[PDB]
């Protein structure tokens, strides 16, 4: 994900290297600037 | 960022034309507080589209014409709207919406174009960009506010730590 | 929240003192109130209590039957009545707020009490 | 292209409207991830240093990009140079735990010694701007000890960012801002 | 272009409104955390508007006049006394602004909620667009209306040493009358909170 | 761990119905005594539930009933049961059962909480636990012993050595 | 005969025990009305106990000896605030006296739930038993426990100007020590709103 | 949740009582083989040192969580520096044998040398406290042996504990125990 | 089992590494801990 050029596994348990994520129960500003408006609001000519 | 240190520019009854003109470049003085130009001073590289918005604040009895336009490099920037509308430009008026939205293109040799500005280069390798004010009615005194954000297409390369 | 010790000085052995301390910034009626001591090179040692009812005290062994401790909500105020006095009772005396058991928290800066024999 | 420009509903115009034709784009070298991870210098104290990102100059490339996020999540790399033995502490612990070697130790080994440390923080997500000047005391990886610390670097990781904050440039005094760049 | 507003038992409507601007999130994150042991509650009387002043936008303020506005403020409503029965606490926030004028006022604003906001330097004022917002422009609208979530280092957050979000209005160009406009603009503001929920009741002062 | 180094709390025929009060944390002089608070100061931070356990030694012609609550953080904790009935609390009395547990919620901003009391900390951040003494048949001198075990979601991490 | 009772967050334990006492019905009636055009709303976290003192009950009280509490009471937590909050409410009460002296005392009590008591007549105490009620018989019981609901000539009503409930204690037989025994019993009552419902918001004071 | 004190049984009364509701509880950090598992100091001497692991001081984290089990099962790890060569020695061999480098010897490589050493110990399962102030002679993993130890570290493996003891605190005088807690 | 963050195989054999344990013929704490009473012993109302 990060800067990382191993394309072997890591020698260590990925609990060790890192930590370990929860759950319970680009995100936003990709899904709004992907719906940006491109077009034209008046008539086209020409 | 404008002269007065205001983000807009006021409306002008004269010869001169000519509302505000900068370089195209993230080092200018005028992009020097957007968020945009912000970015570029940690890369070293970019390409793409960087859009240009634009609200006009008056009051509902007044109205005005404008023209933006992009001057490529290599000979020196219009200073007439007549001299200016050769290039890609646009042109818009004020009504119902307020705002209205420029793109301004990437048009250069190289794929990739420098964000730093050196200090031998005298006049800009990108060119400028200049905006206009065709006519206005009784306009005098009234306020246009300039906005800036990056592109559909808009691409930076190549991180930098430049101390500033 | 802040305390202000007063009362000390000097005696000689068999005397006897009134501390007072004041409390500003908050209810001292709702407070427990009480009294630290560090005598000079050892560890400070705790003192006496008084609950903010001024009902319930409890006193150190060695302090206990020759001190009296007493508060005024009223005057915002709590105190120590040293007496029968004891060379080894030199120390610095720190008035202490706070609600548990003992008080704790909220501390004075204390002052100095020396009995000379 | 015309519209309200009150709406703040993010408006991009497009080359095609003159003619043109829009291009590809690569966004890598943007990435939050990617770009934050590297070493950045931060002048260290004689003995005690507690682990912390604010510490990190805010003009330097890492330093201001980790500044424009409200709120912050990701890993720490260290590289530090020192004497003795480098002892390194969990958040929150008393400072009077820097003096066991039970703690994690790393006996000195030429030239230098990197670690990777977790995330040690009790907040979800920590912050680099906190309304309520100082930022809490709980804001921290933990702290290192070392008979001297020579130098010492941080190095993000698994970053992630929230809610975006202002991004300042060098405001030039003439019309451009001119350096030397690097020439034959 | 009209628009309606109701929450709880109280309303707003604006004929000229630009629509709705969702700040961060279109809705809540998630309410139940494990470090509340499932001992929060949600008051649904609390959620309404409530009204305050903000300033009188005059032609003398050049660019770059800015009001600070923290929330949670000080409320004698239902809100209010939730922050002293209820030692943590989380909502959302709705935000409306109004500077009515005529439509020959000339001139413009930014209205923005900024989490976090300490001491932001002037030419960071530039850059403020990063934030929600919306454009008061007296040519078009009167009303500009946003709507942003709970955000904190905490799932739940205590509002007396505290406060998430700060309502920042920004004059972008001044004012100009030009004879036919009012004289002066006062600025309002209409807020309600959203999703409040609580936990840990305090004793009394009895 | 009581004054007079005791563990139990006795009865008290006064207008001060206060039976005891102290500081939620592991790092509390009464916990110190605990296994409980024996582990946390190996570890930095805890999260979850911790019980108390109450069991009334008096004779079988004496009873008493009581009030256990919870004051949390930001607002001193009560003096009086009538003032505490607002807060979270259980209410038992004695009987054929000697013994009553009641357990105190993890309720915090952030998910997890020091075991450590910081020295710049004047006020606990976990608040207090308040036990009271509501009335009492013919119980005077009896005593009440206290004792105090991890609940189900107790749960305790990151492991320091801080001497001690 | 060990009975747990819990409200909202707080809880009460009771190891001699009688049972509850459900006053006049199981449950509560109709809440939405046609009056309040269903602007009526709940609130969960008023729901839970308090306590309050009653009086101490000596060998000198004779026969008649009563003590009046009228409810609502002044209450200092969340449901006191509602009061001022809202101008109508309702709710039923959940009510539980307790006077522990040790099981060699004697004497009887009686508790009751009595709507709109004004000025109750000597002799009318003879009959004090068709309310609800539960006897006190230190011999067994420590604890009394009642339930009612909301009752009133209106759907909902005004705490102000009335008070529904009125929470009466009556000492049936005189205490005796007979030297085992506690020399004198304290009576304390731990009550608790049931189905509280607000309507009506007032304005602040500000 | 009432009940009979006397009865020892565990009773754990919950939040749902009062209408909470538990939550998720993670305990890998206070699992036994894993909080023991790490390096705590030992002050050596000079020459030969008796490998025992109550030599660890009973305050740090490693020594006190030892003691709170009489009976525990583990192998070790070492950590030394020392000058000259390392010579180990099985459980109950004689004193006499430590000079043969015929038994384990490490030679010296800088900066130190770390070794993993079995349960060598003939009782099934040793002892933290044993009823007989001091501990039977047969409770070791043998000693080692140089021309001087600077450092010497002790590192658990596969900890087993049993019946477990007091574990106690440090008794504050005021109402809390303030320490200073690490900020930046 | 304890701490330890290789993901691949120890060199040696768990013969050397380790001491090999031997049979004959959390266990009791958790079996304990699991059985806590977390009911009400009375009856429950409202």
């Amino acid at each position: 994900s990060g800067n990382t050029g191993s394309i072997i596994n890591n020698y260590y348990m990925q609990q060790y290297q890192n930590s370990m994520d929860t759950q319970l129960g680009n995100d936003w500003f990709s899904k709004l600037a992907s719906s940006a408006f491109s077009g034209l609001f008046g008539a086209l000519l020409a | 960022h404008f002269d007065g240190d205001v983000p807009y520019v006021t409306t002008k009854t004269d010869s001169d034309r000519v509302l505000a003109q900068f370089d195209l470049s993230l080092a200018a003085k005028h992009m020097s507080n957007t968020f945009l130009a912000g970015l570029a001073q940690y890369y070293t590289q970019y390409s793409g589209t960087v859009n240009l918005h634009f609200m006009f604040t008056g009051p509902t009895d007044a109205k005005a014409r404008y023209m933006i336009a992009y001057a490529p490099p290599g000979m020196e920037p219009p200073k007439t709207p007549e001299a200016a509308a050769h290039c890609i430009h646009a042109e818009w008026d004020t009504g119902l919406n307020s705002k209205f939205t420029f793109s301004i293109p990437y048009l250069s040799a190289a794929d990739y174009a420098y964000t730093a500005s050196d200090a031998a280069e005298t006049t800009n390798v990108q060119g400028w960009v200049c905006l206009f004010q065709i006519t206005h009615g009784k306009a005098e005194g009234d306020a246009l506010v300039v906005l800036a954000s990056a592109g559909k297409d808009f691409e930076l390369r190549l991180p930098v730590d430049a101390r500033q | 929240v802040q305390l202000q010790e007063s009362g000390g000085g000097l005696v000689q052995a068999g005397g006897s003192l009134r501390l007072s301390c004041a409390a500003s910034g908050r209810t001292f009626s709702s407070y427990a109130m009480g009294w630290f001591r560090q005598a000079p090179g050892s560890e400070r040692e705790f003192v006496a209590r008084i609950s903010w009812s001024g009902g319930s005290t409890y006193y150190a062994d060695s302090v206990k039957g020759r001190f009296t401790i007493s508060r005024d909500n009223a005057k915002n105020t709590v105190y120590l009545q040293m007496n029968s006095l004891k060379p080894e009772d030199t120390a610095v005396y720190y008035c202490t707020a706070g609600f548990a058991l003992p008080p704790s928290d909220y501390w004075g800066q204390g002052t100095q009490v020396t009995v000379s024999s | 292209t015309t519209s309200t420009g009150e709406s703040a509903d993010p408006v991009t115009a497009t080359v095609e409207n003159y003619g043109g034709e829009t291009q590809v784009q690569r966004r890598h070298h943007t990435d939050v991830s990617f770009i934050l991870d590297r070493f950045v210098k931060v002048t260290p104290k004689d003995s005690i240093n507690v682990l912390d990102l604010m510490q990190t100059p805010s003009h330097t490339l890492v330093g201001a990009l980790l500044r424009t996020a409200t709120y912050y999540f990701a890993d720490l790399e260290v590289a530090v140079k020192h004497k003795g033995d480098l002892t390194w502490v969990p958040n929150g612990a008393p400072v009077a735990a820097l003096d066991n070697t039970t703690n994690p130790t790393a006996y000195h080994k030429a030239p230098l010694t990197r670690l990777a440390l977790p995330y040690t923080a009790p907040h979800r997500v920590l912050a680099t701007v906190y309304n309520g000047r100082p930022l809490p005391t709980s804001f921290n990886y933990g702290a290192i000890k070392a008979t001297r610390v020579t130098e010492l670097l941080y190095r993000m990781k698994r970053a992630e960012t929230y809610c975006p904050r202002p991004l300042l440039a060098v405001h030039p005094s003439a019309a451009r801002h001119k350096q030397k760049i690097v020439a034959p | 272009r009209i628009l309606t507003t109701r929450n709880g038992h109280t309303t707003s409507t604006t004929q000229s409104s630009v629509g709705i601007t969702h700040g961060y999130a279109t809705a809540e994150d998630f309410v139940n955390g494990p470090n509340t042991s499932g001992l929060e509650t949600r008051v649904v009387q609390a959620e309404r508007f409530f009204k305050t002043h903000l300033f009188d936008w005059v032609t003398s303020d050049p660019f770059g006049r800015y009001y600070l506005l923290e929330l949670p403020t000080d409320h004698k409503g239902v809100y209010g006394s939730l922050t002293d029965s209820y030692a943590y606490m989380r909502n959302g926030w709705d935000v409306e602004v109004t500077a009515v004028g005529n439509q020959f006022n000339g001139g413009c604003l930014l209205v923005a909620m900024v989490p976090e906001l300490c001491s932001i330097e002037q030419r960071e004022l530039f850059q403020l667009t990063l934030f929600p917002h919306q454009f008061i422009n007296p040519r078009t609208n009167m009303t500009a209306h946003i709507k942003v979530p709970f955000v904190g280092v905490n799932r739940y957050d205590q509002y007396k040493v505290h406060k998430p979000w700060t309502l920042v209005v920004m004059v972008v160009a001044p004012l100009t009358v030009n004879t036919e406009g009012a004289p002066q603009i006062k600025v309002y503001a209409n807020i309600a909170p959203t999703n409040v929920h609580v936990a840990g009741e305090f004793p009394s002062k009895e």
